[PDB]
RNA sequence: GGCGCGUGGGCCCCUCCUGGUAAGCAGGACGGGCGAGGCGGGACGAUCCGGACGCCGGGCCAGGGUGCGCCGCCGGGGCCC
């Protein structure tokens, strides 16, 4: 790419550009620390409206997992190789961000005992990107430091600054893919287990977790 | 002129397989190459095997441990030629030379400022 | 360590039952996780409905009080190593998820039954009059006394930390 | 002395060695077994039309 | 360490990026072409310097009978060949051209020069229009090489290609049925 | 023994169906093919002329050629580690006309006929894009349920 | 696409088979390993359980264990030649 203008315009309008992401980071934070205490408020409220007439209040299903690799390399079969590929999970304590649908959710049952999954808290989310956090940009791995990166690589989708990337993940929005695929795949520190052996169901450690994921990991971060 | 500080790898040097139990064989360091071999392998009680790795940072690499680069040379001429740069490099004379040369290139370094490593030898 | 959950679920509305029935059950286990398998491993014998076919409604965990000890009767199925037996087994305790914890443990110790292999049938609260073993009846009387059954475990827990002493201790009774 | 008659074991992994080769994008369009009399329309349809005849002049 | 890299990754491959020729000339030429495009990002200065590395049986020649016949809807273009342009007696007369070449025979040349054309170097085409500007790029055939039509194997039923040496049998070369 | 004459290993897919004997019904010769149809092949062993070999048994390919009996069909096979295009003749007994595309075309006219009708309305157009079935939504439902327990043995 | 080397005695594990009373016997099949894979554990083993390797400092911890040899433990319930 060859630009045109001489350095005075691009410094007066890099200095530009930067005001104007620092304002949007400011007015989107407010907004979603808003947005996410109203969304507790209203489950609470709806399951007290619900229990008086009777009634069962059923919420929605999760549509985010996080899955982390808990084996290792040596002594895999073809396809199980090729879906570990697909999801990026290609060394042992790596972890990733997958959205649901039953495509993905075949694929995930058919790799399950080499990895653990569940759904991530908006706290577990800002941690992993704010300590963890690199993105890649044209096949490098580039430390993720300020929002100045994050709206160069990302202003096409509405993406501004560290709070957007973060709804985004947290409310798989319409643009998943774009956000989730800028994010290098996380390389966390070693696991602590109990038995790498069984599915969490029945004592082990592998398969689904449900919430637990957030304690499992926070360890790890 | 200052420098970072010197770092070896390895203070030792690399020894031969098997050469302390034949005299036939000479410590000068050999690849092991055997089908059997258990320095091949690397078993945990061998001696190490060498490898890219053990390489001095550049910043450093052939300096002596007075700070300074060695050049060798055997005339005058090779004195006044090609030390202008006498902040890192020094002379080193050759083993050849003998005293009268040595005695000319000594006063010749005096007056020119250069480092002298060997300037004690034959004097006697 | 277990606790007691409340699980409803049902069969996913089809073209031809647009409201199916609802099902509630109570079950004992260690997390929800486990509450939730135990759940449709059940309901998958009894109603024919797989997790893939229905839908989880609620897990709602419950917490009981715990002042008073009361006695509970427990009844279970589990599988030997030469086919299925039934059981009735009674434990004295003060909640009901500590009643379990118990019972496992026993089951555990003595027949080698693990926790997937016990079906726990029905968990019920038995009055004074109406025990059928003879520990629980023989604690429920009323002014019971008798002296400290392993005083010998104090005097050898704190020769751990004093290893030479100056005279062998005796046992206080 | 007698050794081995058969094994298949390593064969499919050397088959995806370098992946499975498809076949040439020109094998599709080959007239090796087409029937004479449609080659021959073919032909001459294509030399008497003006806007797609190689004819010179 | 402890990574997987051999699942959806195919090996390396090689290319050519200097000429490999010891001749100076070609050197000065692909490392000023190569300076051009790396201050201006012009097509036509990429596709100049990766001809200009590649090897001699990459390269064949050009006529000017060729030429002539190339250039007939662009008389007033430039005609730009990394190779070298020989003679073609065949042909009687020849138009007015100009062309850039790295070498010319003494007689192409000469007939350049008649009839009132223009033979140029590729220092003056740098000089004059670094980036090609009115300029064709143009080469020879590549596979018209006697070694090229000799490769694949002769007594298959499918392939079209002769035998090496000289034979004097008949088995297996007087038809499908002939073994 | 190990023998591999043309028709080794066929006992049970050249026999006909039960109860489905006799000759072919009379559509098998009427209906219309042309050059780059997808068909099936499914052997009837009623007809011993134009009879490929078991392995083309229940592979779809494309017609290259229409002749005067016989269709000549291409067929992608794998022979180690690469794919040959085999090209084969077969009576009409032992081909049917493939539905692997019918899918495809209809949801391409209706995609057009959507895009069509709301232009002239003017409404928004919807996603024309096929979804992968996403997790269940919120709902409320009501409670008449049954105590479920477990049974003894 | 061109040119060219080595190889053409294999063996073991998982699950599925055939001959044989059986065999650390003989013969086949999907996947993996040793061959050609260092390191920790299984007392001891080419293949088992983990983990697949440039030279170093720090941290976390898989598999397996925590009387003494020999680095590392306690608490609770049941049984007990
Ligand atoms: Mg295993
Ligand atoms: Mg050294
Ligand atoms: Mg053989
Ligand atoms: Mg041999
Ligand atoms: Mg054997
Ligand atoms: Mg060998
Ligand atoms: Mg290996
Ligand atoms: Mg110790
Ligand atoms: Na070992």
């Amino acid at each position: 790419q060859r630009d045109i203008r001489s350095a005075a315009e691009r410094a007066t309008e890099k200095e530009k550009r930067a005001a104007l992401v620092k304002d949007h980071a400011v007015k989107s934070a407010q907004v979603y620390a808003r947005y996410y205490i109203d969304l507790v408020e209203s489950e609470k409220k709806a399951r007290e409206n619900a229990l008086k007439n009777n009634q069962l209040y059923v919420p929605d299903e999760p549509k985010v997992y996080l899955v982390v690799r808990i084996r290792g390399i040596v002594g895999v079969a073809p396809k199980v190789r090729t879906i570990l590929s697909l999801l990026r999970l290609r060394q042992i304590n790596n972890a990733v961000f997958m959205r649901c649908n039953k495509a993905t959710l075949n694929a995930l049952r058919i790799v399950d005992h080499y990895v653990t999954y569940g759904e991530p808290t908006v706290e577990t989310i800002r941690n992993l990107i704010y300590k963890r956090g690199f993105a890649k940009v044209n096949g490098q791995r580039i430390p993720i430091v300020d929002n100045n990166l994050i709206d160069e690589q990302l202003s096409k989708h509405n993406i501004l600054c560290a709070e957007d990337l973060v709804h985004e993940i947290f409310t798989c929005g319409s643009s998943f893919k774009e956000a989730n695929n800028f994010l290098w795949p996380f390389q966390l520190n070693s696991a602590a287990l109990k038995d790498k052996r069984n599915n969490f169901a029945e004592g082990g450690d592998f398969g689904y977790r449900g919430k637990y994921i957030n304690e499992f990991v926070a360890r790890m971060i | 002129l200052p420098h970072k500080i010197i770092i070896k790898k390895r203070k030792n040097k690399f020894i031969r397989f098997q050469s302390e139990r034949f005299v036939r064989v000479k410590p000068s360091w050999r690849k092991p190459r055997g089908i059997d071999s258990p320095m091949r392998h690397q078993y945990r009680g061998q001696r190490p095997m060498v490898s890219i790795g053990y390489g001095s940072d550049k910043e450093t690499r052939f300096m002596l441990p007075c700070g300074f680069f060695k050049h060798r040379i055997s005339t005058v001429h090779e004195l006044k030629t090609l030390f202008m740069n006498n902040k890192t490099h020094a002379a080193q004379i050759a083993h050849g030379v003998s005293a009268r040369s040595r005695k000319q290139i000594l006063e010749e370094a005096k007056k020119m400022g250069v480092r002298v490593l060997n300037a004690d030898a034959k004097l006697r | 360590m277990m606790q007691k959950y409340i699980v409803y679920g049902r069969r996913l509305p089809s073209e031809k039952f647009p409201e199916p029935e609802v099902f509630r059950m109570t079950i004992y286990a260690p997390n929800e996780i486990v509450a939730k398998s135990r759940f449709w491993y059940h309901l998958k014998s009894l109603k024919k409905i797989k997790r893939t076919h229905g839908e989880i409604l609620d897990c709602q965990h419950i917490e009981e009080n715990g002042d008073f000890v009361k006695n509970f009767g427990v009844l279970l199925r589990y599988r030997s190593r030469v086919g299925q037996h039934n059981m009735y087994r009674e434990v004295r305790e003060t909640t009901s998820a500590r009643a379990m914890d118990k019972v496992y443990s026993e089951m555990a110790g003595q027949c080698r039954a693990r926790y997937h292999d016990i079906q726990i049938i029905n968990v019920k609260e038995v009055a004074d009059e109406d025990v059928r073993r003879e520990k629980v009846a023989m604690f429920t009387q009323k002014g019971v006394r008798f002296p400290h059954p392993c005083p010998y475990v104090h005097v050898k827990r704190a020769a751990r930390t004093a290893r030479f002493q100056d005279r062998a201790p005796h046992v206080p009774q | 002395a007698k050794l081995k008659n058969h094994t298949s074991k390593n064969q499919n992994r050397k088959d995806h060695r370098n992946g499975i080769k498809k076949p040439k994008k020109s094998a599709y369009t080959s007239h090796k077994g087409m029937c004479p009399k449609y080659l021959r329309n073919l032909r001459r349809s294509r030399a008497n039309d003006p806007r797609q005849s190689l004819r010179p002049n | 360490m402890g990574i997987d890299l051999k699942t959806g990754i195919k090996k390396r491959k090689v290319e050519r990026k200097e000429p490999k020729s010891p001749n100076p000339y070609i050197r000065l030429l692909h490392n000023a072409f190569k300076v051009v495009y790396e201050n201006t990002g012009e097509d036509f200065t990429k596709v100049l310097t990766k001809r200009l590395c590649l090897s001699k049986t990459n390269r064949p020649v050009l006529s000017v009978s060729r030429l002539a016949h190339l250039m007939h809807k662009r008389e007033d273009k430039i005609a730009v060949v990394a190779s070298t342009v020989t003679n073609d007696e065949r042909l009687v007369t020849i138009p007015r051209m100009t062309i850039c070449a790295l070498k010319f025979s003494a007689t192409a040349r000469s007939r350049i020069e008649k009839a009132g054309g223009r033979c140029m170097s590729f220092d003056e085409l740098l000089a004059e229009k670094p980036t090609g500007d009115n300029c064709v790029l143009l080469q020879g055939r590549r596979s018209c090489r006697a070694v090229c039509k000799k490769f694949g194997s002769p007594g298959r039923p499918n392939s079209h290609v002769k035998p090496k040496g000289e034979h004097k049998g008949r088995r297996g070369a007087r038809g499908r049925h002939s073994w | 023994t190990h023998s591999q004459g043309y028709r080794c290993k066929t006992r049970y897919c050249f026999a006909r169906k039960f109860r489905r004997h006799g000759m072919a019904n009379l559509t098998t010769y009427n209906r219309v093919y042309k050059l780059g149809q997808y068909v099936n092949i499914k052997v009837n062993g009623a007809y011993h002329k134009g009879m490929p070999h078991r392995y083309y048994n229940g592979r779809t390919g494309t017609i290259f050629n229409i002749g005067p009996r016989a269709l000549g069909v291409q067929i992608q096979k794998r022979v180690r580690g690469r794919i040959m295009l085999k090209r084969i003749n077969v009576r009409l007994e032992h081909v049917h006309p493939s539905d692997c595309r019918k899918n495809h075309l209809e949801r391409v006219a209706a995609n057009d006929a959507a895009r069509r009708l709301a232009k002239e309305t003017g409404q928004p157009v919807p996603c024309l894009k096929r979804q992968n079935a996403l997790p269940r939504a919120a709902h409320v439902v009501s409670i008449a349920s049954a105590i479920d327990i477990t049974p003894l043995k």
